[PDB]
């Protein structure tokens, strides 16, 4: 079988800059007819792969003229001339010169953009959840850049530890931001023993930490 | 509209079998070979095989020759993949993809893909989610916009899907990656931002599916 190798990461790029993604095969993909049987796909977050290039350098249907391909028998390059927001995702090369078809491990592309502060939003637990004996408090950081952020929970001004979990979206394909959820989980008993619930966020887009809070039952 | 549509996510026990479907519409099913691809995190993509739906003959990656069995039903325009003697290594997203060929340049490639099917192989029992509102309030407004959402708690296995207003609301939606809780169950939130002006007259419902447990729920989210 042919082994196809790519780099895991591409050095992030700013909108309008060029980028170059490489792929290599353990055997030549140049056939006797002079054509090279290498395809490029882009998989956007949550979606199926979509064809970009076939025969090493032909653009498929509806593929931006910013994409182009080249290479030898065994070394290949996908070139994005003027990168845009919607290019974000994982790029895969695939050889189809022989069965079995084989793919590279994929190259994630992230885009760099201007620093952007999170909008911070806080959500008390639902009465419905409380009835069942747990409280989940949710803090949302919407549409920020870069991805690094710190979210600390304070209950009646005590810093919380070990009772929260975070999750972050992949880079948005229109505005190149991230969003992040922080969920604090308490028993109904513990929730009802305290008053002030606060989410404190530190981020480079913020002069100083923003705190969003509520009082239980307000 | 040429499209491929795959069966929903499944849980199966070690040693059992599953049969995944791929319905083709918008073209003559028998005209295009149907391929299947496996995807796991940090394992890239692996090619499984293809079937010629006109002839019924299928061809495999040697690695999958004992795992996968491809069939096709011409009357229902549906391709099937059976996965046998399941193990934890079979937990993955599986795609179908159609092959096209262009006689004018000799090019061939996968032009249309299914949306994928998640398979989890585990001895643990399924559990459908509890769905709670993330209610819009003054604590979730900014400008003349408000955030609201649904908390989708305590399910197994992955995945859930979340739509808003049956797919009419897509702009501003962020459905977060699931997190594994200490309990061994998953949880996620889906959020959206809307006009604060709209909170009095516009209904917001999250439509939550958990195909592995064969469950669905709608949750109205009120201020
Ligand atoms: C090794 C030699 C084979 N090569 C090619 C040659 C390719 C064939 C060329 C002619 C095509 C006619 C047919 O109508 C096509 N349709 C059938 C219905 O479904 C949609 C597509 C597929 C078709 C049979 C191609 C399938 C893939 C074939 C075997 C390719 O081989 C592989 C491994 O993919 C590889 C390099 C170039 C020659």
């Amino acid at each position: 079988d042919i082994v196809i190798t790519q780099d895991e990461l591409s050095s992030p790029v700013t909108s309008g800059e060029s980028v170059s993604i490489s792929c290599r095969s353990s055997k030549s993909l140049l056939y006797k007819d002079g054509k090279t049987y290498l395809n490029w796909f882009l998989q956007r977050p949550g979606q199926s792969p979509q064809i970009l290039i076939y025969l090493m350098s032909t653009r498929a249907s509806g593929v931006s003229d910013r994409f182009s391909g080249s290479g030898s028998g065994t070394d290949f390059t996908l070139e994005i001339s003027r990168v845009k927001a919607e290019d974000v995702g994982v790029y895969y090369c695939q050889q189809v010169v022989e069965y079995p078809y084989t793919f590279g491990g994929g190259t994630k592309l992230e885009i760099k953009r201007t620093v952007a502060a999170p909008s911070v939003f806080i959500f008390p637990p639902s009465d419905e959840q409380l009835k069942s004996g747990t409280a989940s408090v949710v803090c949302l950081l919407n549409n920020f850049y870069p991805r690094e952020a710190k979210v600390q929970w304070k209950v009646d001004n005590a810093l919380q530890s070990g009772n929260s979990q975070e999750s972050v979206t992949e880079q948005d394909s229109k505005d190149s931001t991230y969003s992040l959820s922080s969920t604090l989980t308490l028993s109904k008993a513990d929730y009802e023993k305290h008053k002030v619930y606060a989410c404190e966020v530190t981020h480079q887009g913020l002069s100083s930490p923003v705190t969003k809070s509520f009082n239980r039952g307000e | 509209q040429v499209q491929l549509q795959q069966s929903g996510a499944e849980l199966a026990k070690p040693g059992a079998s599953v049969k995944l479907s791929c319905k083709a519409s918008g073209y003559t099913f028998t005209s295009n070979w149907m391929h299947w691809v496996k995807q796991r995190p940090g394992q890239g993509l692996e090619w499984i095989g293809y079937i010629n739906p006109s002839s019924g003959y299928s061809k495999y990656n040697q690695k999958f020759k004992d795992k996968a069995t491809l069939t096709a039903d011409k009357s229902s325009s549906t391709a099937y993949m059976q996965l046998s003697s399941l193990t934890y290594e079979d937990s993955a997203v599986y795609f179908c993809a159609r092959l096209s060929y262009y006689d004018y340049d000799g090019g061939y490639f996968f032009d249309f893909w299914g949306q994928g099917t998640t398979l989890t192989v585990s001895s643990a029992s399924t559990k459908g989610p509890s769905v709670f509102p993330l209610a819009p309030s003054s604590k979730s407004t900014s400008g003349g916009t408000a955030a609201l959402g649904c908390l989708v708690k305590d399910y197994f296995p992955e995945p859930v899907t979340v739509s808003w207003n049956s797919g009419a609301l897509t702009s501003g939606v962020h459905t977060f990656p699931a997190v594994l809780q200490s309990s061994g169950l998953y949880s996620l939130s889906s959020v959206v931002t809307v006009p604060s002006s709209s909170l009095g007259t516009q209904t917001y419902i999250c439509n939550v599916n958990h195909k592995p447990s064969n469950t669905k729920v709608d949750k109205r989210v009120e201020p």
